[PDB]
Order: C-alpha cells, then structure tokens, then sequence
C-alpha cells in the first residue's frame, strides 16, 4: 500500500491536551 | 527586490522540511499547558499523524482519525506498540523519536 | 488568549526542527537564481554547514567549510563520502535521501 | 572530538550563487 498525502485553539482542544498529559506514559529512551 | 513577508517565510520553511525531513507542521499554538504542534510525518510508504507538546517534557499523542482502516492495518504491522500509545519523554530524546518513526514507517510489511 | 506573531512562529518552527531533525535554518532569501537556505545539520558527533538552493525543480547543494575547525575537518573528512564535499545538483525528490545520507555520515564512528 | 554548536542578500552572495550553479555536478540518486 501507498499512503495518500493529506491537504493542508478551541476549548475542546485545550481540554483534550490536559487529558493527554494525564494519560501519557513516561519513557526516557527509544 | 525580493521581499519575503514573515508569513511567506513560514510557508517556505514548512515546504523545505517536508521535502528535507518528511515532516509537515500544519498548526502551532500556545495554551496554558504548553506548546503544541499538529504534525504529519512520512512518505508514500507510511504516514503518521500526531500531536507534539512541550512542557523539558515532551508529549506525543498519535492521531488515528485521518488514517483509513487499511492504513491502520499497514501501520499496526509497521509501528511498535509504544508508538500507538500516548507518551511523555525528555526533550533530548526527541530526535531519537523522529528516527524511530521514520524507520518504523519505512519498514516493509 | 496567547498570541504568536508571524516572526515568533518562525522561531518556534525553527526551534522544533533543530530538536526534531538536527537541522537549523539560519537565513532564507530569494534572488534571480532561486531560493536559498543557509543551513547546519548534525549533532554533537558531527556538524556540517551547507547551502541549499531550489531552481521540475533542481536542488543545488554547496558545502560550507569556513566555520569548521581544522580538527573537525579531519574528523569530517574521514566521516563524509567524497561527493558530500563536492558541489552538487540533484532533483527535488532525492532531497530526503540526501538528508538521511548526511545524518548517517555525520553519526558514523571513526 | 565533539563538534560545538555555533550561535545563530549581498552582491557577493548572489554572485557566488551563480558560480555554485555552474560548478555543480549533477547527480540523480544517493
């Protein structure tokens, strides 16, 4: 398969960010 | 005789890094949490949408809404488990992150 | 709420790509010839300065050695392939292959 | 050896560009 290229702040976005911080699993190296 | 506006430059720098590095930053903003980048990285082989935050702590949030069901299937065999998770890591490791994504998108499957 | 000037955004986008990709664009201008980027890519292991031009689009790549020390050249010279010291012209689509070649070649132990 | 990070259009620059075009060896792949 070849992926297709896709063509080119709300309160919801702000809130979603806060949850994403809380959810995030800390990792220090890849 | 060749004036570039501040706006026009952002587009020229954006264009460069897509061809150069396989990265495309659609949007940037600051909120109270930190600094956020809406991002698609990859090629024809594999595209990953994700969100980058800086708080220095880095937050990585994979964005799967735009991927097709097929593309997910290809992705799910391409990407490692942790790349589907929401992560937090030091800044210094961000380029190691970039490299893992590029390698993991390129891997045949 | 938070407001970013067009200027401020450029600095943020730059700052990101340095940490993300090991690339730092210091300057851009257009002239009659094309569109030109003054550029440094690498890490602690190896830094390479160079100039990028865009002119079907051709890329022109010009190594810039004035800022490197004599030592750094010695390390670089054993690190980089011959063609990467030469002034090149290649098609746009090969640019990411170029970027990867550069970053690998800098990283290589020696 | 560790490389040190360095800190952050003239007529000559324009001209040097023209020379650089002319010297440059076309290559198609890496």
């Amino acid at each position: 398969l070849k992926f297709k290229r896709h063509k080119n702040p709300t309160l919801g976005e702000r809130l979603d960010n806060l949850q994403d911080i809380k959810k995030a699993k800390r990792v220090e190296n890849f | 005789l060749y004036f570039q506006s501040n706006a026009e430059t952002i587009e020229i720098i954006k264009d460069l890094f897509e061809h150069l590095c396989g990265v495309r930053v659609h949007r940037t903003y600051e909120d109270d949490t930190g600094l956020w980048f809406d991002t698609s990285q990859g090629s024809k082989n594999g595209i990953m949408d994700y969100k980058l935050g800086f708080v220095t702590e880095v937050i990585y949030v994979p964005l799967l809404k735009q991927r097709t069901a097929e593309e997910l299937q290809e992705l799910q065999k391409k990407l490692p488990d942790y790349l589907f998770e929401t992560l937090s890591f030091p800044l210094r490791s961000l380029n190691q992150f970039y490299i893992k994504m590029s390698k993991s998108l390129n891997k045949k499957v």
